RNA sequence: GUGAGUAAAAUUUGG
RNA sequence: AAAUCUUUCUCACG
């Protein structure tokens, strides 16, 4: 059906790819494949391009931002039991606290100033010493990414260690304050479909496009590379740091350790490994591993094959190619003009996933796709019509529901099957204004957190510190006492005012009622 | 023996953002085992109980969007909508009232949204979320 | 007095010797790249006919047939499934059936093409069956025209092995179809093909998630007129029918390894080339060393299929 | 059902 | 037995 689309399709309507495979094959592949390359017998990762022209960012302000060093996301923390060294995945935030808590410190900014500001590697920051710390920051964890489309045979992820990661984020800000500097294109705040359009604005004088891609991506990024950039931007001795770590790296697959010389490991580092191509010239559009260049001669197309060859950006063969009247980018499909290539594009359907969030999603999947006019409004009213009576034909049995009232949806025991254009105006019952896609979160959402805060990775007994006075500022400092009094003011004050927990602050449905 | 001595050990100051890192319980992701985790043990079927009759009769009703303009087809651009934050007395009020901490304290941020649409009007309109095919302007 | 990002340590220096010391990678060859037009029709053909031949065809659709009606009722459908589950020696525990495995060969199962079936007017049935049946393993569940039997495989080691799944057991689903193929069962009368499909828990929450009708919807805003198809999906404009197109589809869910995912992206990519690299832009379209099993092999081979039927009637 | 041990307990699986 | 290194945990209390 895909390929009967009179306009482009990339077949996205389908959940992507997923199993239960074991990742320690896709792993020893890309190590092999690294190693082949640091071989020097199948692509080249000796980077040849000059990058003088990249500011030089040695100046600024050593600045950590905590919040992104805490999350629920996996990685891998090094202990040593007798000698020998084990690794454990547990969450980034667990993780992080070890970490602090070896080296006695009160936040990251604090630590990285006390690593910077030994006298000696073997001087101890705690209970350890800058020389331990690298030593245990070169262990990686091998998993599987899934759920990527086009990619039947899923591809392998890492979990790093957390002073990998601080000294990560650092380099990767800094790094990305550069790309925007360098170019327009680059700004923070930019959506994929404008950066298109920046990109069909930049390439539109020259003839012919090359929509091009890279193969082995991440291999063919050297550690030579990655320092030979942060020296050009002036990273200072952060950036030898995570090169001799990132050279020294080790991977365990399964139950043995490997080392892996060459490459980087899935895109640890893309502001970098991005600037090593957009340092040495301006004619290209570099996103990482997705480029787009324009040409009018073959010269022109050899200088281009060149400067990709003297910048590590090995191009594929197999995916790369020349267009005339479109334009690829962050797979995104656009006219030589800018204008949104007909057709369904990259428009992707909804799984089923429960009785309300599946509606949320499918609303949100459809204003989308009607505001940059992919499809005419009827359309619309008509699939998210359909998608109701399928949500209801799924979920409307005693298992998920047991009510009859009229306003409830067709899929809770309800008699209401609202349109698309009485739920985008906010023209129903409060009970539908969870499932509009600026809404507050839907119960079903709502249930799935909570369940997953128990889960064993994530599971703590500590006292939960919430509903927070908005003045007191997330760096201030608080003690067991200091916690225990803040929650017992909170509950005394909403005790006082007849009610147990807070209620929910919605933004939107606030500023609508306010007078 | 504390649980803040065992999970914080050798610190007994640590920041705030660090503590609510560890009981973090409002992040959501869409993953294939939604349908087994809402049917284990009726959690939904209990959830949508206790909404229905503790939680759904404290919505305020907000009025319907009425305003709407003449709309033409035209070159694909981006809209940039701009959403301030609440003041520090709004934010103060909005606690106190007895709202989630949370909510009122990142509502505080200034936002702003960039959305393409391929429609226009005679103006130079800004429109609202999945609207601007059929007019609704944000008026603002 | 601040700290600076490019603040030098004096460690600086040893790390810098320690990396000079460590290997350095080589310089790679030069590529030569020949820039020539999109594959043609009889490249597509030649991929279809090797597949083909390297594969071969199956007598019978296998689990791809259930989406059609077995012609029997409810209560028949499930006598015929209870009592096939008791024939091939199932253990019965708790009202639930369980199947039990000793060693395993290693070896992959034997994989060809699946024929289509004539339609697939219970797709919807089927997936949302599959759906239920693995978070509600063991007996036998019921749609309004077709039924299935979701059975946990767990290992046998005594006395006390198992006696419930965890959340990695694998389930063999088990469905009905009209007789006529080496998978018929008879009992009591009824005569029916039994059908089955090995599913570990990942897969089946992917297939039974999909939503048939809103995708096929979505399909057929802005599609072109599709031509009849012989069982083989060759052109089959006397005999072929319109319908096996949505049993494509169908089978689209059924693939947990979505194959047809990458051939539409390099169609995609195929029908917005003006010039591609020479003998390596076909390889894109080789994806059989990619996927194993008989399902991801028939989903690939007719999404070939298809894409060699669009280059056929609707040339671009 | 809870809690814990395990290079691991399904928010699994990172940038 | 099959989409074949996958269908593989332990302990204490109620
Ligand atoms: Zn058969």
């Amino acid at each position: 059906m895909w390929a009967f689309q009179e306009g482009v399709c990339k077949g996205n309507l389908l959940s992507g790819p997923t199993s239960m495979k074991a990742p320690d094959s896709a792993a020893r592949e890309s190590i092999d494949r690294a190693s082949e390359i640091m071989t020097g017998k199948s692509y080249n990762a000796v980077h040849t391009g000059d990058l003088s022209k990249l500011p030089n960012q040695g100046e600024s302000p050593l600045r950590i931002v905590d919040s992104d060093l805490y999350s629920e996301r996996s990685c891998c923390w090094v202990i040593e039991k007798e000698g020998r060294v084990v690794c454990k995945s547990t969450t980034l935030t667990r993780g992080m606290t070890s970490l602090l808590n070896t080296t006695k410190c009160s936040s990251p900014s604090e630590l990285i100033c006390k690593v910077l500001t030994v006298e000696s590697l073997s001087e101890k920051i705690g209970d350890t010493s800058v020389e331990e710390l690298l030593s245990h920051g070169r262990y990686f964890k091998c998993a599987l990414r899934d759920q990527e489309r086009g990619k039947p045979k899923s591809r392998a992820i890492f979990l790093s260690h957390p002073f990998f990661r601080l000294l990560s984020s650092v380099v990767e800000t800094h790094a990305r304050s550069v790309l925007s500097k360098v170019s327009a294109v680059y700004t923070a705040t930019a959506s994929a479909e404008q950066r298109a359009m920046m990109a069909a604005q930049v390439v539109e004088s020259r003839k012919h496009v090359l929509n091009g891609d890279c193969t082995k991506y991440n291999e063919a990024i050297d550690a030579d590379t990655l320092l030979k950039v942060w020296d050009a931007i002036g990273m200072g001795s952060i950036g030898v740091m995570l090169a001799y770590m990132v050279r020294r790296k080790c991977v365990l697959i399964k139950d043995t350790l490997v080392e892996c010389p060459g490459g980087m490991l899935m895109g640890m580092f893309n502001a970098t490994a991005t600037l090593a191509l957009q340092g040495t010239t301006d004619r290209f559009l570099s996103f990482s591993d997705d480029f787009i260049t324009s040409f009018n001669s073959p010269a022109e197309l050899r200088e281009i094959e060149d400067l990709l060859f003297a910048s590590c950006h090995n191009l594929s063969l197999k995916k790369s190619y020349i267009s005339v009247a479109s334009l690829e980018i962050n797979s995104c499909t656009l006219t030589r003009d800018g204008d949104l290539a007909t057709g369904l594009g990259c428009t992707a359907g909804v799984p089923f996933r429960g009785p309300l969030v599946t509606l949320k999603q499918t609303a949100a999947m459809l204003s989308g796709a009607v505001d940059s006019g992919v499809m005419p409004f009827h359309s619309a009213e008509r699939l998210f019509q359909i998608k109701q009576q399928e949500c209801a034909y799924r979920y409307n049995n005693p298992t998920y529901t047991t009510r009859n009232e009229d306003f409830l949806p067709t899929c809770l025991g309800g008699k209401t099957v609202i349109s698309f254009q009485s739920l985008l105006t906010w023209d129903c019952h409060p009970f539908w204004y969870q499932v509009h896609p600026d809404g507050p979160d839907t119960i079903d959402q709502k249930v799935l957190s909570v369940l997953a805060s128990k889960t064993r990775r994530r599971r703590t007994r500590l006292e939960a510190l919430s509903d927070l006075d908005p003045l007191v500022p997330h760096r201030l400092l608080v003690s067991e006492s200091d916690v225990s009094k803040i929650r017992a003011a909170r509950q005394a004050h909403l005790k006082s005012l007849g009610l147990e927990q807070p209620t929910n602050f919605n933004y939107a449905i606030y500023k609508a009622v306010q007078p | 023996m504390s649980q803040f001595g065992k999970s914080f050990k050798g610190r007994t100051e640590v920041t705030i953002t660090e503590y609510r890192s560890h009981t973090v319980k409002d992040v959501h992701r869409s993953l294939l085992t939604a349908d087994k985790s809402l049917r284990k043990s009726f959690c939904f079927r209990n959830a949508l109980n206790q909404f229905l009759d503790k939680d759904l009769p404290l919505l305020p009703i907000r009025p319907k969007l009425e305003s709407r303009v003449a709309v033409k087809k035209s070159k694909l651009r981006s809209q940039l909508s701009f959403r301030p934050g609440l003041t520090q007395e709004e934010a103060i009020d909005l606690y106190n009232k007895g709202y989630d901490g949370d909510s009122v304290s990142g509502a505080l941020q200034d936002r702003v949204v960039n959305e393409p649409v391929a429609y226009s009007s005679a103006d130079n309109d800004k429109f609202h979320r999945g609207l601007a095919a059929l007019g609704y302007t944000l008026a603002d | 007095g601040v700290v600076k990002v490019g603040h030098k340590a004096s460690y600086d220096a040893e790390l810098r010797e320690r990396l000079l010391e460590l290997p350095h990678p080589k310089s790679g060859p030069k590529p030569r790249i020949e820039w020539v037009a999109p594959p043609r029709l009889a490249d597509i053909s030649k991929e279809t006919a090797e597949l083909k031949r390297q594969y071969g065809f199956f007598e019978c659709s296998k689990f791809l047939a259930c989406g059609e009606e077995c012609g029997l009722d409810q209560e028949a459908r499930e006598l015929i499934l209870n009592e096939y589950a008791r024939d091939r020696e199932f253990e019965f525990r708790n009202g639930g059936w369980i199947q039990r495995y000793t060693v395993a060969s290693h070896k992959p199962a034997t994989q060809k093409i699946l024929p289509l079936p004539a339609s697939a007017p219970l797709a919807r049935e089927l997936l949302m069956l599959i759906a239920r049946s693995t978070t509600q393993a063991g007996k036998v569940l019921h749609s309004d025209n077709t039924s299935i039997l979701a059975v946990p495989v767990m290992r046998d080691s005594g006395k006390h092995s198992k006696r419930r799944p965890t959340a990695s057991t694998h389930h063999l689903v088990v469905g009905l179809s009209k007789p006529g193929c080496e998978h018929d069962f008879e009992f009591d009368g009824y005569r029916a093909a039994v059908h089955v499909m090995h599913l570990d828990p990942k897969q089946s929450a992917n297939i039974g998630e999909q939503d048939f009708v809103s995708t096929r919807e979505i399909y057929k805003l802005d599609m072109l007129e599709l031509p009849p198809i012989s069982r083989k999906g060759d052109l089959d404009r006397a005999s072929g029918l319109e319908t096996r197109w949505d049993v494509i589809l169908l089978l689209e869910c059924l693939d947990s390894t979505r194959v047809s995912q990458a051939v539409a992206q390099h169609f995609n990519r195929h029908r917005l080339a003006l010039s591609v690299c020479k003998d390596e832009f076909r390889k894109g379209y080789q994806l059989a060393s990619e996927i194993r099993g008989t399902i991801p092999l028939s989903s690939l081979y007719y999404s070939l299929c298809a894409v060699r039927l669009r280059m056929t009637v609707h040339p671009f």
